[PDB]
Formats: C-alpha cells, structure tokens, sequence
C-alpha cells in the first residue's frame, strides 16, 4: 500500500505565546526556512506519497504559504491535502476526525508541524508490518526515539522521558514524563507479566514521530477523554500494545520552546540535519541559496559585509543582509534584508527577516521577529525575545529575562522610544 | 594472603542429621564449598560451624555458644582475620571457575564483588555492561512499587532489571566492612541488609556482579532443592574427583548383577538378587536384599529392603527399614519408620 | 605462570612482535590468593590487560606504586642479602606484567633506575632501614621526575603560545593537555584543533577536558588534518619515547601528522622529558613495535560489520600497530626540562 | 512528455539525497540512457536550441550536486558530438536525430567496455611478490589487483577511511581470491611506507592539470609515497577527467553530517565543540607518476591533450 502520513500544523497549546499572534508556529523560520518546510521534506524523503494537513489555528496563513511551495505543484510526488476548520483544538479532536472522514486505510505516520528530522522510517516500516503480521495485529503504533545523553541540550526538562521497554521485544510498558522529578515510580505489573528483558532506559530523546495504524483513529474516536499522545500511551499501557524504534545515527527532534529552537537551529547550522543543510536548499527557492565555506560559514547572494567585520563561527547570511564596519558575528542566523550597525556584536542571536541594528549594540543570545528596531547603546542580556516590529529606546539595557512585544498583558509595553 | 576464606555453617524433617553433613552425593553437604574453595590456592580457610559437625587444608573450627546471624558469626571471628575476607556458604554447589568474581574484586578494586545464577521477589539492578550493581531491594521490604533515584539514572541511563536470579552467597569482602560491622552492631544478617547497604551508598563504595546462566550454582535449603541438587551430582563429581569410582567403593559386597548406570554407591552396601537401581544414589552400608527398583531416589545410609519393592523419587532418611514388598512412589520415610507392604502416596510421613 | 596464548593469524612483516587477545586473561590458571606472583602484580597485570590504566605517564606511576607495595610486604630469608635476592626475585613479576602487556621504555627506564637502586643497597644497613630508604627513593623519583619535571615543560612552552595561534593537539597526551590547561589560565586566548584516530579514539579524552576547560575546541579526523592544517599555525605532540639517534617514539599517527605538517609548512613541536629517552636506536617502524587486538579494527558501519568473521578467511589479517618513529628532520623542536635543544642534538645534550 | 520530466525530476532528487547508484560507471550510464531519452522525446528544429535546453538541464544536475563532476562530463559530452555531428553534416536540420541517436548508442557501447580495457595493462605493472596499497573502495582498482593475481602471487595492505570504513569491503573482497590482503588505520600509513614497493589506488575525478578528487586521506597518502619515493599509480575510466581548475573557491569537499566523525552520545560537549568531515580533498598533480585509462600509461602533466578531443572550450563553462 502506498505510504501515507497525518500532519498536525496547529500546536494546540501555549508555549509561544508572545509570538504566535501574528503568525504560526509552523510558519517561524528555523533557519531562514518555515518549520513546516523541513517536516515536510522528511515526509517527502522517508517515502511517504500522501500527506493530510490539519490546521486551525490561523489556518489561511498556513494554507497560502503551503500552496506556493515545492510541494504543490504537478512534478511533485508527496501530493499535501490542506484540511481547515476551527472546530477541532487537540491532537485527539483531529485523530477522532480522521477516523470519522476515513481517510487513512493503512499504516500512517502522525507527526507534528515542527518535526526537525532526517530519519528514513523503512526499517521501522518493516519492522511494524512484521510484528502486526505475525502477532494478529497485536501491536498499534510504533513511537520513534533516538540515544543520547540527558545532559545534551537538545533534551529539556519538559520533553523529558523515562521508559521500561522489555528488551527482548522492544515493546513500551511504561511512559512518564520527568517534569520536576527527583524519583521515579515503576509499577510491578510489568516484571509479573515477563522478568525476562525487562529494562529502564533514560537516554532517549522523544523525536516525536510515530507510525501508527487506524486502529489507534478508531480507539481515539472510542475515548473521547483522549485528547494528547501521551494520554493515549498512558491509558493504553493501564488497560493492545506500543512498541518502539530506537535510532542512533540519524537525527530527530520537534521543537516546542525557545530552548528547543536554539538547539535545533545549533544542530541545523552544524549541518547535524544532513542533507537539510543551509546550503543545500532542499526548497526550491531563488531566496534560499547559499554558499558553504570553512568554519561552516554560510552566505546568501549580495551581502556585501563591511571592512573589519570578522564572521567567527556558525553564522548564516540571508540576501541583502548589509553589515557595518569592526563587527564581530558568531553562532548566529541573520535573515534576508537585515541592516546591521557598527562595532555590534551577536552571539548566539537570531535576527529575522527585517531588523535594523543601529551602532554600539551588543546582542548576545537573543532573539528578534520580524522589521524589530534596536537603537544605539542598547545591550541585550541572554534570553530576551523582540517580537513583531518592536522597538527599544537608546541607552537602555534590557534584564535577562525581558520579553519585549506590543501586547499589554502578555509582556512589556509597546515600542514606544 | 590476599584473601581469608570463611564458609557460615550455622528445611525441616531431615534435620536430625546436622545439616552441613547433609549426605549429598553419598558425600558431605561441607564437603562441595571446602572442595571448591581447595585446589585453587588457599592452603587456609576458617569454619565457624557448631559442635555436632566434626569437620587438604587444616581447616580452623569455631564452634558456636548459640544460634546468631551470619553477620554477627562474621563479627564474631574479627580477631583471626588480618585482610579481606572471602565469604562462602556452607550449602552451595557451583562448578564456576572462581576467578570469574575474583577478576572483578581485583582489577576494578572493588569494595565487594558476588555471585548469582539465572533460575531454572528479588530485584536486582544490572548496568549495560552487565557487571556494575546498581540496584537491589526485595518485594516485601519496599510498599511502594519501585523507587528509582535520578541521580542513579543520570550517569546510568541505561538499567537491566532481573527477578528470576538465585542468589549464590558467595561475597568477596574488602577489610573495612568488617570494621564497619564492627563499629555499627545493628547489622544482621549480611545477605538481607548489609548488601543493600552497599549498594544504596555508591551515588567511593563499588559493587560487581558475575552473572551465570550455564552452571549448576545449587544453594540446597529446602527440600525441593535438596532432591534437585543431589541429581546433578552425579556429572559433577566425575570431574571434581575423578579418582574414586563413580560406580562404588572397593569394599563393597555388591552383587554384581549390573542394573547400575549413572548411580553411586556407598561402602558396604550389600545388593541382593537382580535389582533395579536407574539414576539414583544409594547410602551407606544399605541392605538390599531382593529384586528391588529404585528409580532416582536417595537413600543416607543404613536403609534396608527386604522383598521385592518399588522405590521411586522419593528420600529415606538414615535407620529406616521397610516391610516385605511396599511401594514408594514420591515419599518421604522418616528416619527409623518401619513401613509394611502397601502403596504410599504423596504423604510426607515423619516419625 | 604459563606463556600468554597467541590470538589469530599475525602480519608477515610483524611476524616477530606478539600479538595477544583482550578478552582472555592470564590469571585463570592462578591461585585465588596470589603466591607465585605478588597480588599488587597480579591487580597492576589484570589492570593492564584490560586496558584500564593506558597512559605512558600513568602507567609508570602504577608500576612504581605496586613496587612500592612489593618492597614493603618483602622480608629477608636467612643467610640472604636483601640487595642481590630482591633484584632475582623481581625478575619473575616483571617476567609475568610483560605477558599481559608489551613494556614501554619509560617503563624500562624506572626498572633499571630501581634495579641500580637496589643494588646499591649497603650490606650493615638492616631491613626496616634499607625498606624506608628504598621506598622514600622510589617516591622522591616520581615526584622529582614524573610531576615536578612538568612545571618546566609547561613554563617553557608558556612562550610558545601567542594570542591568536591555532593549535592542533594529537590523541590524549597528559603532558600536552597539560600544557594548554596551565597556559590558557595565564592570559593567552588560543583555540586548540584536536585530532585523533581509531580504534582508539583516545582524542575525546583530551577534547572533553578542554571544553571543561573553557577553551575552543575542534575535533576531526587524520584524514581531515591536511584539510585543517592550512589554518593551523603550531602542532604540539606527546613523545612516548626519544630515541638515540634523534627519532620521536610516539602514537601511530603522530609520524604522519608531522610530514603532513611539513608540506603545509607549519612548524611542529614536540614536548616530554628526559627520562623518557632510551639508549636504543632504530629507525623503522617494524623492528620494535606492539600488536594490539584485532578486533578494535572492525566496526558496526551501517547495520551490518564488514569485519564480522575475518577468521574464516585464510588471507585475510587484521593489523593493529600502536607505535612509529618519525624521523629528526620532520620535527624542528624538542621541548625537555633541560630546554629548547634541537631535534639533531637531542641525544647530545641528552647525555 | 510528462514522464520524462518525472524522470529528470527523481534523478535530480536522487542525486541530491543521496548517490545512487554508487557504482560511477553505472551512474554514468544511466546519464547517458536519461540524456539520449530527452533527446529523442523533444521538439527542436537547429542544434542551439537543443545545446541549450541540454545546457539547462546539466546545469540543475550540477546544481543539485557540485560534488559529483561525472554528470556535468557526460553532458559535456553530449554537447560535443552534437557538434561533431553538426560540424559534419553543415560543412540540413531533419537527419540530426539519427546520427545523434547512433552515436549515443556507440558512445554508450563504448562505456560499457571501459572496465577490461583498463584491466589488461595489470600484467605489466604489478609484478610478484611486490607489496601493494590501495584506499577506500574502488572497483576498478579492485579488479586491476583480482586480475593481476591471477597468475602472480603479491601482499596488497588496505587502508579503511576514517569516517567510513570501506575499506574492509575491498580487503574481504581481495582475500576471497586468495592474495593475502592486510588491513590497518589511517595512521599506520607512514609506519607501513618502508615495505610498499608500489601504490595503486583509484579516484573520483580527474582535473585539468592531471590533479584528483578521491575521498580522504588520499592527499596524505601520496605525500608519504612522495617522501620515500615509492611510485603511486592512478587507476580511472576517462569520463571521471572533468575540464574543471582545481579550485575557485571553498566547497571542494562536501561535507557530511557529523555524525560520522564524532556520535550524538557524547553529552554537552558537542554544543561548545566544532566537529568537521571532509570526505574529499585536493591532491596535486606533482604527487602522482602515471595515469590507467582506456589508452593506457598517462603522465600527470599529459592529462589536457585529452581536453580538447573530449571537451569544447566553450562548453567547459556550462
């Protein structure tokens, strides 16, 4: 049967919250691309032929930046179906809605909007055909995961999990969160049932991507209670059953804050999502190309950088980004049409598609939307977020966490100077 | 000398006969770990048995005032031990080379190193490497289901859990436990509490395990395990003591009508005419008197027939005498009972 | 002690040097309590057959304090001199470490340096005396050459590090590591390139440390130093061993770093002291070297190992070399506690 | 016409994802078998029309991967017997189509033959009981050595690549024949150096000044040929020389994920550590004595005689 996937283009939570009126999620660039670009070209390279995209929340923006990409065209092969409506607000609303309109009849792929990820999914294919054929399709869905370490800065505390797999199988018979825990609870119903391969493992990221089957649609539709993955796990695993995927050379990773996007945008730029790399312009797009050089040193077309300014390390270069003089850029994604000041320094920044830094500021780690404005001898603390065109006013410096937009109640106040 | 072997000598219905002397193989229960703890190195070992057992290494016996916990036995033999003491069961039957857990004491410095066999209640925690102990508790201790710490987990992402593991109490101590024991009298019954002490305290105290799942690693204490144990005997004593014959003793007065494979006899033990003895060991000067079948069965010595019986998985404890032409199928006869020609069933009959 | 087993099919052209396996030991034909062979030596020969302690400095440190373990516990038979008896009764535990690993030359060094020592014990000098003495010289060698005789180096190679100078640091050398950690702390804002190599892969060690360290790293293959090298304005190495005639004994890839270098023009510089240096020359490659296991050569590359099984094959030899020379004109400094000498008059001021 | 552009697009994907087939000479033929399709399914009335249409179509195979020089060859090619068959014929625009097409076909004929031709000169070179090297995988040194062995017995020493270790596939692959092949690291390389007699290890591209392409290593390797004058020898089919310069610019070398070098599993290191890998890198021609091809022993220097017969001047640009 030929492959199909659900893609889920609305996070129904707030998480990005200073932001997202405006615009998306799935539409924030990532690395001078949107996010649902990238997901959708692993979508497109694992195999899948057909994908269904669910989105409500700002729903026309989604569907106008999705009809004019690569992906809708007669030459393309994973055909997208753009599917609106303002009624459903959780994963298991649209998982119950899927069953209801029939649309999936095989093995799918349920993946979020904001999925980073190069994973080929064949050998999990295989491996789920196998076990649902041979097990009189016992098992439901098959929770993709990847080693490593828990103190990589790809895993933060909110994603965290904990799992006790029977090794034999690698079947999941326990999954909890680690959300502000210092000792973890394991049930003794699973060392009863198998004292085989039972085995607590702690080194695996949550990638997110899970391959299921229409049985799990149609157990989603049975409870109506359900409303997230993870309350489908919790109450498969009481009462069918999950099993897993561990990969270890590929990588994967959705974003969910602005830790998570930091360590996204790092493993991007260091070219950890080959072959989704800046330069490789996996879209096909006049205003994405690039030019890899040593020190991973990215540069669009007709920059024109400034004398004295020294690009150190890991920084991208939109086309038509104009830098000043005795600059000093490093770890850091500089948008499209960006002016950039004079004696100004970026660490670990992220400058958007329009902003304008005047001379004498110093950036470092920070985060700036869409036409934002900094004036002179303005320094800007770690973890301070500039959303929406704002302004700051000269010779001030703004605390480390100071979220700066032009909502009353959600931050500081307008940008006002 | 690197190491100072201790053996603790200190279920029910053959007891009357000390159990470290339990016939096992028509040889001494005591006489498995000292064979084991012998012909490799220690020219020396410490026994801490009471007076009934009067137990080649000039072993040094402690008797016992009153019956105490394995640790307070420990405790008790401080003064005659000067390094790190290696502490042996008085019931366990292993073919394992010992330098196994020995390797895992000396190269990794270790402050204790134990051994456990697969079965063929208990949690015990593995590292990936499948040597490290990381954790251990027993099901009636905790109420909680389990509790694993964070901290444990964070350099230890990855654990193996097991349930089915025996534990063979064969533990290689470092010096400092026994002063720690020493100074914290509370502490009873090593195997139960000091060893989840250890283990606890390492998130230095380091701990390592050889996990097996090709040997015997018999640890008799019930009597389920004692039939079991005895059964196995047979292929292990050939390679231990290939010298005595695995048929019988040269003074024996056994008939000589074959019907023997794969079974020992004792000394003395007069056969009489044309039995039947399939995979079972018999005793100590037994008198067998007629065409009697004992099918893997134990007899301890002194246990006579008379016409004609039937013997079949079943123990006889030692002065027991039956009657005419019974039949035993999966009994228990006490020691001195005199049972006449009938059928026994299941029925533990004691005296 | 039996010879150490050979281990799969050898090299024609390193037909010569020994190969052994990691995973057999020599201890499973010993006594559990260690009699022929002092237990210290028993532990430092498991140790280093597993590959526990590897360091050239740090396996120094261990040998001499196992030696220090080996001259206490020793006791002067009757009619006996301590000077000769413990020089012929040494013999055999360095006889037996020499099978579970090959010895360094450093290693050579601090034996002949304990073995003159020894032998210039007096003979009216008693036992406790000669003991304390033996021991108070074995441990002001380590402190006056092993830990004191850095400072030097590291001072000296303070001048060597401008501001804005790139360095790129082979495999994990203490000294080298070292040197960077004590002169970042000092003022000078250099970025380190850590290069290293399989199977091995021992250039982690360093690289981790460095960036603990706050110091900017690099980590990339051999193959990619020629890429890399370009930008890179000095390369600091580790020397195992100075040799004779001017020749740097060090890692396998450190020879080929160095010529590498050579054609990029970027100058190489070699630090180590001077009790490294033995009196042996020899100029090749083949003569005198170490055959590590086979089986680090093979990897999981893919779902499946093209190296599985390479026994099966008859013409088929895996190779694992661990030591080459570099020739003197390839290096144009030598960094040693006495100075900043030249690589051709090495052995001169050496002397 | 829809399934051809279907065509171009999934090779152009194919490409860009990931190298298939790996085979180069397959590669190739199969840009041979795409190009001779799009020719005989278009409309065109001259021969500029056409060049350009081919120009357009080469320059998004390029552009997909400037990494691989063997496409943007055979285009070349393409190009230049277009206008050899041009050039013939107008010193008048129907009868292209069928000398196109045979023409293709013997070229494409030809392709299929460049593997014994290469394979016969091993007799004499190689010799008996002389020590040989090759790095990485490569089949047509491969079978140079597997035929040479035939009737000679000799020691050949594999050096894997680091970041994949492909050498151990040609190391198996020899020793099934029985030639004592011998497998070490990337470092043993100057170690081994004293014994080799000869070298003989393949490449990936051919420049103008006879320099290489092939995958890591190779520059080191040459270099200790170099220093203890041992002769190194360059086994490669003649579409693999490509009318490139050495270099303009960076992104010579591409540059995999890495993941390769160093694995996620480290920790917290990776994000303040720089970790790079390299999978080509610049050989200079001074390091190399002679070239195997289809004519036979090529001097480094005589390497652009052959330009002009392969190549158009004006389609060197593209």
């Amino acid at each position: 049967p030929p492959l199909q996937a659900v893609l889920v283009a609305d996070s129904f939570d707030r998480r990005f919250f200073p932001i997202s009126k405006d615009q998306p999620r799935v539409l924030l660039p990532l690395a001078n691309v949107a996010l649902i670009d990238y997901t959708l070209e692993f979508l497109t390279a694992t195999g899948v032929q057909e994908t269904f995209v669910f989105c409500c929340w700002k729903a026309a923006q989604i569907k106008e930046h999705l009809l004019k990409s690569k992906w809708c065209r007669p030459t393309s092969l994973n055909v997208v179906r753009i599917i609106t409506s303002e009624l459903y607000r959780s994963l298991g609303d649209v998982l119950r809605d899927v069953d209801a309109k029939a649309l999936v009849r095989s093995d799918f792929l349920l993946v979020y909007g904001d999925v980073i990820s190069n994973i080929n999914i064949t050998r999990a294919l295989e491996e789920h055909r196998l076990r649902r054929k041979l097990e009189k399709n016992v098992s439901v869905m098959t929770m993709i995961f990847k080693e490593s370490s828990p103190s990589h800065p790809t895993r933060c505390h909110e994603d965290n999990v904990v799992v006790a797999v029977d090794s034999t199988t690698n079947r999941v018979l326990h999954f909890q969160k680690t959300q502000g825990l210092r000792r973890f609870a394991f049930p003794l119903s699973l060392f009863q049932g198998s004292s085989d391969g039972v085995e607590v493992r702690y080194d695996l990221l949550d990638c997110h991507i899970s391959i299921c089957s229409p049985q799990v649609a149609q157990l989603f539709t049975d409870n109506f209670d359900y409303q997230t993955r993870d309350d489908f796990v919790r109450g498969l695993l009481v009462n069918n059953q999950i099993h897993m995927h561990v990969t270890a050379k590929e990588y994967g990773a959705r974003v969910s804050n602005l830790h998570m996007y930091s360590a996204v945008c790092a493993d991007v730029i260091r070219r950890w999502v080959y072959p989704l790399t800046p330069e490789a312009n996996f879209t096909d797009s006049t205003t994405q190309s690039c030019t890899h050089s040593r020190h991973n040193i990215y540069r669009g077309p007709e920059v024109s950088l400034g004398h004295g300014s020294i690009l150190e390390e890991n920084v991208l270069l939109g086309s038509g980004t104009v830098i000043g003089s005795n600059c000093f850029i490093t770890n850091s994604v500089i948008g499209p049409g960006c002016h950039i000041g004079d004696n100004v320094v970026l660490d670990q920044t992220y400058l958007w598609q329009g902003v304008r830094v005047a001379a004498g500021a110093q950036i470092h780690q920070s985060l700036l939307c869409d036409n934002a404005e900094v004036k002179e001898r303005v320094t800007l603390k770690p973890r301070s977020v500039l959303t929406s065109q704002v302004v700051v006013g000269p010779n001030i410096t703004l605390p480390e966490g100071s979220v700066i937009s032009l909502h009353p109640p959600d931050a500081e106040e307008d940008e006002d100077d | 000398m690197e190491f100072q072997a201790v053996v603790m000598a200190v279920t029910d219905l053959t007891s009357s006969i000390p159990k470290p002397l339990l016939p096992v193989g028509n040889k001494p229960l005591i006489w498995y770990p000292l064979n084991l703890l012998e012909r490799v190195g220690f020219e020396e070992v410490i026994v801490v048995t009471t007076r009934d057992v009067q137990k080649k290494p000039d072993i040094v016996c402690i008797p016992d005032d009153a019956d105490m916990g394995t640790a307070d036995s420990l405790r008790y033999i401080y003064p005659k031990l000067k390094t790190d003491v290696l502490v042996l069961s008085c019931d366990l039957i292993t073919d394992v080379a010992l330098h196994e857990v020995v390797d895992l004491f000396r190269a990794y410095d270790a402050s204790l190193a134990m051994l456990m066999r697969k079965g063929q209640r208990d949690f015990i925690g593995v590292d990936s490497t499948g040597k490290r102990l990381l954790f251990m508790a027993n099901e009636a201790d905790l109420d909680e289901e389990l509790v694993i710490k964070g901290s444990i987990l964070q350099k230890h992402p990855r654990i193996r859990f097991h349930t089915g593991l025996v534990d063979a109490h064969l533990y290689c101590l470092k010096k400092y436990i026994v002063d720690f024991l020493m100074e914290n009298g509370s502490i009873t019954s090593i195997r139960s509490e000091l060893i989840p002490y250890l283990v606890r305290k390492q998130f230095q105290v380091r701990c390592y395990v050889h996990i097996m799942k090709e040997g015997l690693c018999s640890r008799v204490s019930t009597l389920g395990l004692y039939m079991e144990a005895n059964r196995q005997v047979p292929k292990l004593l050939s390679a231990l003591c290939p010298e005595e014959p695995p048929v019988h003793s040269s003074a024996q007065i056994v008939s000589k009508h074959l019907v023997g494979v794969d079974s020992l006899i004792g000394p003395e033990t007069q056969i009489g005419e044309k039995s039947s003895i399939k995979r079972s060991v018999i005793g100590s000067s037994c008198l067998i008197k007629d065409r009697v079948t004992i099918t893997n069965c134990l007899l301890m010595n002194s246990v006579t027939v008379e016409e004609g019986s039937n013997i079949q998985g079943s123990v006889i404890c030692n002065n027991a005498v039956i009657e005419k032409g019974a039949d035993i199928k999966d009994c228990l006869i006490g020691s001195g009972q005199r049972i006449e020609a009938k059928a026994k069933r299941v029925n533990e009959v004691i005296v | 002690v039996p010879t150490r087993k050979d281990y799969g099919s050898k090299v024609s052209l390193f037909s010569h040097l020994p190969q052994y396996s990691r995973q057999n030991s020599l201890t499973q034909f010993m006594s559990i309590p260690s009699s022929v062979i002092h237990p210290a030596m028993v532990r430092l020969g498991l140790q280093y057959s597993q590959g526990l302690v590897s360091g050239s400095n740090a396996r120094c440190i261990a040998l001499l304090r196992a030696l220090q373990q080996v001259i206490q516990d020793y006791t002067t038979p009757p009619n006996e001199e301590l000077s000769r008896d413990l020089v012929n009764k040494l013999k055999p535990y360095m006889s037996f470490l020499t099978q579970c690993r090959p010895l360094s030359a450093s290693m050579h060094n601090a034996i002949k340096f304990l073995n003159k020592e020894i032998t210039s014990v007096g003979s009216s000098k008693r036992e406790e005396e000669a003991k304390s003495e033996l021991r108070a010289a074995i441990d002001r060698y380590v402190q006056e050459k092993i830990v004191l005789a850095a400072q030097a180096i590291s001072r000296f190679a303070y001048q060597k590090i401008s501001n804005g100078d790139v360095i790129l640091v082979y495999g994990c050398s203490s000294l080298v590591s070292r040197i960077l950690q004590e002169a970042w702390t000092e003022g000078r804002r250099f970025r380190v390139v850590v290069v290293d190599s399989r199977p091995w892969l021992e250039g982690r060690h360093t690289l981790r440390s460095l960036v603990h360290a706050g110091v900017p790293a690099s980590y990339l293959l051999i193959p990619a130093a020629s890429y890399v090298l370009p930008e890179v304005s000095k390369v600091l190495l580790g020397a195992h061993a100075l040799l004779a005639n001017g020749s740097v004994m060090s890692r396998v890839g450190t020879a080929q770093l160095a010529l590498v270098a050579r054609a990029h023009n970027v100058p190489v510089l070699v630090c180590c002291e001077t009790y490294k240096f033995c009196e042996r020359v020899q100029t090749d490659a083949f003569v005198s070297n170490e055959l590590d296991d086979p089986d680090d050569l093979q990897c999981k590359r893919g779902e499946h190992v093209a190296l599985a099984n390479w026994q099966n094959h008859a013409s088929l030899r895996l190779l694992n070399l661990v030591y080459d020379v570099t020739p003197p004109e390839l290096v144009d400094l030598v960094i040693t506690e006495l100075g900043m000498i030249p690589c051709s008059s090495v052995p001169v001021v050496l002397r | 016409g829809s399934e051809l552009s279907e065509r171009i697009e999934s090779f152009v994907e194919t490409l860009k994802r990931g190298g298939g087939p790996r085979s180069s000479e397959e590669m190739a033929r199969e840009t041979l078998g795409l190009l001779r399709q799009i020719i005989t399914d278009h409309r065109w009335s001259n021969a500029g029309e056409l060049m350009e249409l081919i120009r357009r179509e080469g320059r998004r195979m390029t552009a997909a991967q400037p990494s691989e020089t063997t496409v943007g060859n055979m285009v070349r090619r393409v190009l230049k017997i277009i206008r050899e068959e041009y050039g013939r014929l107008h010193g008048h625009y129907a009868q292209l189509q069928s000398n196109i097409i045979e023409a293709i076909n013997e070229l494409l004929v030809e392709l299929e033959g460049t593997m014994e031709n290469i394979a016969a000169q091993a007799l004499e070179h190689i010799h008996s009981n002389e020590v040989i090297m090759t790095i990485g995988f490569s089949r047509t040194v491969e079978a140079f050595l597997k035929e040479a062995a035939r009737k000679r017995k000799f020691h050949v020493i594999v050096a894997e690549c680091a970041p994949f270790c492909q050498g151990h596939e040609m190391a198996v692959n020899l020793s099934k024949a029985g030639i004592e092949t011998t497998v070490m690291t990337d470092a043993a390389i100057f170690a081994v150096m004293s014994r080799v007699n000869k070298v003989i290890i393949g490449t990936k591209t051919i420049l103008a000044n006879g320099a290489l392409r092939a995958v890591t290593g190779t520059h080191t390797l040459a270099l200790a040929a170099k220093h203890h004058s041992t002769p190194l020898i360059v086994c490669a089919p003649m579409f693999k020389l490509s009318p490139q310069f050495p270099n303009e610019e960076d992104s010579f070398h591409k540059f995999v994920a890495p993941e390769e070098v160093l694995p996620f599993t480290e920790g917290d290191i990776l994000e303040k550590v720089s970790v790079h890998c390299p999978v080509f890198d610049y050989v200079p021609p001074e390091l190399i004595t002679l070239f195997i091809s289809n004519i036979g022993g090529n001097a480094p220097s005589y390497i652009y005689r052959l330009m002009s017969e392969l190549y158009h001047p004006d389609d060197h640009v593209l």
